[PDB]
């Protein structure tokens, strides 16, 4: 049973960088690249960037180029997302997905709420 | 000592490997990541309804048998070794003829990463088949495809996918456009199943969108035809009492259109339907022939009462035809 | 392809030090993007692009043994329609996505031999244009011959053009050749139209129209010829 | 060409052989220096013979169809007599290693009547 | 990027009734569109992939359709458990998703 | 890897002691070699040379007890390189001027050993078959061009041909759109040609091409009648 | 002694311009061979093309051949039957484009007796007689 476990809800003051992890299970982690997607309350979900674990290459969304830095640990099959210079507007729930093929995002994470008071 | 490790790894790779069977037969599908780098879009032979294309056909597939551990992350396999491992039997569903360039040596590159992933970039010159429905020729656009996929393995055995995003997985070299009268506007991709007698197969379509450039035809064909037609009208302007002059002008005007029509058709294939170029040529032919008919009609009577109506009508009718023709075909997409 | 008769044309020569002199007799139909917009007054530049396939600059490296002597026998080549004005050898290191690959780019700056085509193509068209000028001399009282003489010239132009198009490609730009042929076509056509206008006016002062047309046509055609030659010669 | 290795002493004066042995033995790598394209006929079998004597002589022969290159200048046409060549020499072997020597009965021209020399 | 114009903001169709949606695309996207279902306080769930092909383990009630630049999702008879937020997506380029679309009785 | 290793053992067993020189069931009844064709395209009907260029997927299924396997439930599709290690019908197109199997990426062949033993051999062949063209009424003419399929060596006692699926054996002819020829109808025949040596098996696929008069009416007759 | 025989499948077009003609032929030819002598249940032993290369065959080239091709679709078009005594029968299919010297002086009434000379290449009259 493949499950995309995440760290959990986090709260922090504005302007302070935060990091959120995404733990995969079952399937070979390196095979399929991971995708990080942000979804504000009742708003369309937007994709941040994907980090092909094997070569650690990344391609960030233009609106998030430099806002988020994606890393990965090969030993512990976990994908890490790190946000810098948090603001009120960025507060949302962040999901980590898997692009099984060119068509669909097979598995999605539990969900990581983000709050910036 | 480095070479000793490397050569021992190459020796041990093929041990126990049976190239007759695809990776993971009876366990899972053998996915094949793919992408194409077009060095140059070769000439478009409308006469044979085909286009040549020189590509760096790349394709990667996971193979568990070819796993190695050593100082080198990537191995290099010569073309000799590439024939002792399972390479996917990809082919081009519309490939009339294709050459795998091998001068000086086989233009094939095979690499094997530590995890077992493979990369099989190779250079090819595919003369694929482009069915051209030349209805709006010359002002026509053709989306020539490059469908390719496995030949023997059904959709339940090997599946083809693009290594990068579908938009990013087909690249055309910046200077790679060898079209005499075509413009490679863009490339689009798609992947869909095809039903066959043997089974269902995955086909990786790639529509190269082309539009024919029309200037050469304008100067070589349309301009002489229009000019000749105008000359036919001026025959009305000359006089009615000078029978020999009118006769000479009309007969020579008719003579020209024969050569003009013959020249245009030589390039095209002999498609039954008028290609909209023979349509224009035929309408102009009928116009000049009608000029002869009117000239004979006025000649029978033997001032210029009969010909004033033609003098005003032929320019008007011809302008109507010209404007209608250009508006209809140019706007049509 | 490498020639095969009698045996596969190829050489090996293991020198004592270790240098291996490997050579092949190769025939190549190398591609060369032709910008035939100045054709026939064109200076087509063509190149051969030698490059390693699987090896990057770390493992392999290409150089011309001898700075310029590595290319030989170019001067003695006698192309039928071309003259090899110059050849140059470049040794680049192109940077690809994977890495920096070696590259040697032999280049030939072919120059079209205008001597052949000036008589093959331009001379007939120009001569026919001169024949068009002959029409104006004939008369205005009775010019039923002038109409015939004028209207034959465009047929001659069409035949010349039809035979010419077989050799040429279909590039949309007029090239140096189609522009001249079409301009000459326009000039002879306007000569026919001039006859039409003068004939209509007279049968509808007239002598002045005749003579002004006669003087006008040679000078404006000369201006066209001068403009075209100046534009495309450079 | 003589070949010291291919010497045999027996009642058989000559070993008349088919094309099967051509590849096995050393062959001079002769090629035509002005051949745009050439090929040796193969139907029904490779048109090649190989005869060997006791003394070491070899008489390798084969049928060829060379589309040789001739510098056919047309300054005065049709008037141009041409001495079209058929230059051929070893591709790799230097002059110090391979010497070609005509014999008096070298070029046996055939029946010119049936030629396509029109 | 490619914009996914989800035409139906929301519908109030009754249970056991035909319900349809539309997922317009501004530029060509081939047939790589996918549909996802997101129940409240739950991550999105895949229903249809490759425009038409239905994902495994999905009830047969859902039925995708449509070519490039025209994508629609329909359900023959909506059930109680088949009400949630519907937003499509395309992967012909870098992924882009349209707005959600709820179902209500 | 148990499944794939087992399949490897099965294939090794099949190719073990397999004599390519012997036809199936040697010293026995003729082997029924079914054929089915999918015409990829028909183009360049060269009236001047009296021949047409045919591109087709040429499948030919036949039974073979030696290759029968039962351990694996699925249909093995071995690599196209195994065809050389297996017997195949010595089929040849009698009216073929020149033909070749398409080259890239690999030699386009197919092998598929079904559990019973049936082998679905297939090729993507492009052939310039020649048909004697009776152009007496050209352009208002029809042409009965065909692709005679025949076994070179074996006689009817040793090999028998037949269209697999009968009239459904040949597919895709309807989709074909030749530039100036309308493929009015196609007919499939089975014969046993009686030669001097004996009665050989024969199959004939004939397309009754019909000339499209639209181009000829456009360019040939119209200018002439106008003149 | 090689006992030859030809069955012209089709007399191809006569290339008037190039003074040559094409001809498709079933070029049969048998010859006694004592080495390939066998006694068995079947008098005739059909052999695959692979075995045909491993046994001696006459190198019967065409004296006026020019760009001849042996058809290979599907497999090589050539059989080789060995009778019990050893009387091989080596049939093959060819498309020889022989050369026909044409003297077109009596055009268009000109008639030509186009030849198809063929004989051994490596063997003289004292070793192989047709
Ligand atoms: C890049 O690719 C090209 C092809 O795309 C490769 O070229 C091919 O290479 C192979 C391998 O060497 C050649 O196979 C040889 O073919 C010989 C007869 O070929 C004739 O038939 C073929 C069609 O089957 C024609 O295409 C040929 O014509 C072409 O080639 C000639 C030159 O050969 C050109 O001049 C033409 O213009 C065409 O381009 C020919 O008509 C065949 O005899 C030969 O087999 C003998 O040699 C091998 C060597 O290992 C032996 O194993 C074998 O047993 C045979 O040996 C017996 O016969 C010889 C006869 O002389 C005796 O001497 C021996 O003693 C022995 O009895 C071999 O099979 C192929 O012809 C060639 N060309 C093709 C396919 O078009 C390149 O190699 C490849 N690499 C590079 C770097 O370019
Ligand atoms: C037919 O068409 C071909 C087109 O391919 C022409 O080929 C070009 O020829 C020019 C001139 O020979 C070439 O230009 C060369 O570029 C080299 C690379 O420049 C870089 O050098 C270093 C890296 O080595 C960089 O750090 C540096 O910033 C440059 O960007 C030069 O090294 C060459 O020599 C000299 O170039 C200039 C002066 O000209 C100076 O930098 C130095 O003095 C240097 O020594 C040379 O300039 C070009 O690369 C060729 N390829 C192209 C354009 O694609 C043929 O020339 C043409 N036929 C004829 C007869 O000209
Ligand atoms: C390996 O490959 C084989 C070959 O495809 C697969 O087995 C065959 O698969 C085909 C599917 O294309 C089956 O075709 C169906 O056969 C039904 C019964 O056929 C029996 O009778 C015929 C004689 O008439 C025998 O030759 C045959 O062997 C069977 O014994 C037909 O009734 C079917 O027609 C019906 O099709 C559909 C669905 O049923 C209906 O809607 C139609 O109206 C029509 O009535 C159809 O033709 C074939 O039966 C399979 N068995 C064989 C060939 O023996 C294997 O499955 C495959 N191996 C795998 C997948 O592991
Ligand atoms: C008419 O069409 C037929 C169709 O079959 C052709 O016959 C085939 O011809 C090809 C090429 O001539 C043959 O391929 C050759 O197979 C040889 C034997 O392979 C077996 O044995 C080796 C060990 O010796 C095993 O490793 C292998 O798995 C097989 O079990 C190879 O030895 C040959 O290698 C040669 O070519 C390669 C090319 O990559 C070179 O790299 C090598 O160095 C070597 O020179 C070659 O692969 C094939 O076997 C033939 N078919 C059959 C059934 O045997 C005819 O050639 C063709 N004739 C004409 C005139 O067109
Ligand atoms: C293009 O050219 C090809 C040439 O190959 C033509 O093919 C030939 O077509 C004809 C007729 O279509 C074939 O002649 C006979 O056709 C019979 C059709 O069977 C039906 O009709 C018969 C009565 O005619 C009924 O008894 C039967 O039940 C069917 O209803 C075959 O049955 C014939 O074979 C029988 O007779 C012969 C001679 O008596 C016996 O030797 C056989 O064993 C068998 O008992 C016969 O085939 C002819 O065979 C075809 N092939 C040829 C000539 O090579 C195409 O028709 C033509 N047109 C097109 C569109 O392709
Ligand atoms: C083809 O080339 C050969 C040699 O390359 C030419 O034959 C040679 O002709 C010369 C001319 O006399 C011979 O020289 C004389 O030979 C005799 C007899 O050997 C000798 O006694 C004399 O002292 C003098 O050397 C030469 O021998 C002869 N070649 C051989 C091998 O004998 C031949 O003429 C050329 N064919 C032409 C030009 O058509
Ligand atoms: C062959 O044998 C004879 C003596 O019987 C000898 O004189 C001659 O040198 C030998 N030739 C060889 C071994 O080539």
């Amino acid at each position: 049973e493949i499950q995309l476990q995440q760290s959990g809800p986090e709260l922090v003051k504005p302007g302070t960088s935060v990091k959120v992890s995404c733990k995969a299970s079952g399937y070979s982690f390196t095979d399929y690249n991971m995708y990080w997607v942000k979804q504000s309350h009742g708003k369309s979900l937007e994709w941040i960037g994907y980090i092909d674990p094997y070569n650690a290459d990344t391609t960030y969304n233009r609106e998030f180029k430099g806002k988020a830095t994606l890393t990965v640990d090969k030993s512990s099959s976990t994908a890490f997302m790190h946000l810098n210079s948090l603001t009120s507007e960025d507060s949302a729930v962040y999901y980590c997905a898997r692009k099984r093929n060119n068509f669909y995002f097979d598995y999605w994470g539990q969900g990581t709420p983000l709050t910036v008071s | 000592d480095n070479t000793t490790v490397f050569t021992r790894i190459l020796d041990r790779l093929l041990d126990g490997y049976d190239n007759r069977l695809r990776p993971g037969l009876g366990e899972r599908v053998t996915e094949v990541k793919t992408d194409i780098f077009v060095t140059s879009f070769g000439p478009v032979s409308d006469h044979d309804m085909e286009y040549t294309i020189d590509v760096f056909f790349r394709q990667s597939w996971k193979d568990e048998r070819l796993k190695f551990k050593g100082p080198m992350t990537v191995l290099r396999l010569n073309n000799l070794m590439a024939s002792k491992i399972w390479t996917p039997d990809t082919f081009f569903h519309n490939g009339k003829k294709s050459v795998a360039h091998n001068m000086t040596m086989p233009n094939k590159l095979l690499r094997i990463t530590e995890d077992g992933t493979l990369l099989y970039t190779m250079r090819l010159t595919v003369r694929a088949e482009c069915p051209m429905h030349l209805e709006d020729f010359p002002m026509d656009a053709h989306a020539c495809p490059l469908k390719f996929g496995s030949y023997a393995y059904t959709r339940a055995e090997v599946v083809y996918e693009w290594t990068r995003e579908p938009a990013r997985s087909v690249v055309v070299a910046e200077d790679g456009s060898r079209l005499n009268q075509y413009d490679l506007l863009g490339q689009t991709v798609d992947s869909g199943i095809v039903q066959s007698s043997t089974g269902e197969y995955v086909v990786m379509t790639t529509h190269f969108h082309l539009k024919r450039k029309i200037g050469y035809f304008v100067i070589q064909t349309y301009l002489p035809c229009i000019m000749t037609v105008i000359l036919s009208q001026v025959s009305f302007w000359l006089n009615r009492e000078s029978v020999p002059a009118r006769t000479v002008f009309g007969v020579t005007t008719v003579l020209t259109m024969t050569t003009l029509s013959i020249s245009a058709r030589n390039s095209l294939p002999k498609v039954a339907y008028a290609t909209a170029m023979d349509w224009f040529i035929a309408v102009c032919y009928a116009f000049v022939f009608s000029a002869l008919i009117e000239f004979a009609t006025v000649n029978y009577f033997t001032v210029s009462k009969i010909d004033r109506l033609s003098r005003i009508a032929f320019p008007l009718l011809f302008g109507i035809f010209n404007l209608v023709y250009w508006a209809t075909y140019l706007n049509r997409e | 392809f490498v020639h095969g008769v009698t045996v596969k044309n190829r050489m090996i020569r293991l020198h004592p030090d270790g240098t291996v002199l490997y050579g092949l007799r190769i025939t190549t139909t190398a591609a060369c993007m032709m910008d035939l917009r100045r054709y026939p007054l064109d200076e087509q530049n063509c190149t051969l692009e030698i490059e390693s396939y699987g090896y990057t600059t770390d493992d392999i490296e290409f150089y011309w043994r001898g700075d310029d002597n590595a290319v030989t026998g170019v001067t003695k080549i006698e192309l039928p329609q071309f003259s090899i004005v110059d050849y140059k050898l470049i040794t680049k290191k192109v940077v690809f996505s994977t890495g920096s690959y070696p590259r040697l780019s032999l280049s030939f700056k072919l120059k079209r031999n205008i001597g052949y085509f000036i008589l093959q193509t331009y001379m007939p068209s120009i001569l026919i244009t001169i024949l068009s000028w002959v029409s104006f001399w004939i008369n205005y009282d009775a010019s039923a011959a002038r109409v015939a003489l004028g209207i034959t010239t465009v047929l001659t132009m069409t035949t010349i053009n039809t035979h010419l198009r077989e050799t040429l490609p279909k590039i949309p730009y007029v090239k140096a050749i189609d522009m001249y042929l079409m301009g000459c076509f326009v000039f002879v056509f306007m000569a026919l139209l001039e006859y039409a206008l003068v004939n209509y006016i007279f049968f509808g002062d007239v002598n002045a129209i005749d003579r002004w047309s006669r003087i006008f046509f040679p000078v404006v055609f000369s201006f066209f010829n001068i403009v075209y030659w100046l534009y495309y010669v450079n | 060409w003589y070949d010291r290795r291919l010497k045999f002493n027996s009642t058989i004066k000559v070993l008349r052989l088919n094309s099967n042995m051509v590849g096995k033995i050393w062959i001079p790598d002769t090629f035509f220096r002005n051949s745009k394209k050439a090929d040796a006929h193969w139907i029904t079998t490779p048109n090649r013979m190989l005869r060997i004597w006791n003394d070491g002589r070899v008489l390798y022969t084969l049928r060829l169809t060379i589309d040789a290159e001739c510098q056919l200048q047309l300054h005065n046409f049709p008037m141009d007599e041409h001495s079209c060549p058929l230059e051929f020499s070893s591709y790799g072997y230097p002059r110090e290693e391979i010497v070609y020597q005509w014999k008096r009965s070298s070029v046996e021209v055939g029946d010119t009547r049936s030629w396509r020399l029109y | 990027y490619i914009v996914m114009t989800q035409s139906p903001k929301s519908m109030s169709m009754s249970l056991g009734e035909r319900v349809t949606l539309s997922c317009r695309a501004s530029e060509y996207v081939g047939s790589y569109v996918s549909w996802y279902q997101q129940k409240p306080e739950q991550s999105p769930k895949l229903l249809i992939y490759g425009a038409s092909n239905r994902y495994t383990g999905v009830p047969d009630r859902f039925a995708g359709s449509g070519s490039a630049t025209d994508f629609t999702l329909t359900i023959t008879s909506v059930q109680a458990e088949d009400l949630a937020d519907y937003h499509c997506g395309q992967t012909y380029n870098y992924p882009t998703f349209g707005g959600g679309t709820k179902l209500e009785i | 890897p148990s499944n794939m290793s087992l399949v490897k053992e099965t294939v090794d067993r099949l190719l073990k002691g397999y004599d390519i020189r012997l036809r199936p069931d040697f010293g026995g009844p003729p082997v029924a070699v079914g054929m089915n064709i999918d015409i990829a395209s028909i183009d360049m009907v060269s009236e001047v040379n009296m021949d047409y260029t045919l591109t087709m997927y040429f499948q030919q299924a036949w039974r073979d007890k030696r290759l029968s396997y039962n351990v694996i439930p699925l249909n093995l599709t071995l690599d196209n390189r195994v065809a050389d290690q297996l017997w195949v019908p010595d089929t040849y197109f009698l009216n073929d001027k020149k033909s070749f199997v398409h080259g890239v990426t690999v030699k386009n062949r197919m092998i598929r050993l079904h559990p019973d033993g049936t082998v679905l051999y297939g090729l993507r062949i492009t052939t310039t078959a020649a048909c004697m063209m009776d152009l007496r009424r050209y352009p208002l003419d029809e042409q009965n061009c065909t692709l005679e399929i025949e076994s070179y060596g074996y006689t009817t006692d040793d090999i028998e041909f037949y269209w697999r699926g009968d009239d459904n054996a040949v597919t895709g002819v309807t989709k074909i759109e030749l530039p100036q020829f309308s493929i009015v109808d196609y007919k499939l025949i089975t014969k046993k040609v009686v030669f001097s040596t004996g009665s050989y098996p024969r199959l004939s696929l004939s397309f009754k091409l019909k000339r499209n008069i639209g181009y000829f009416i456009l360019q040939t007759y119209m200018p002439s009648i106008l003149i």
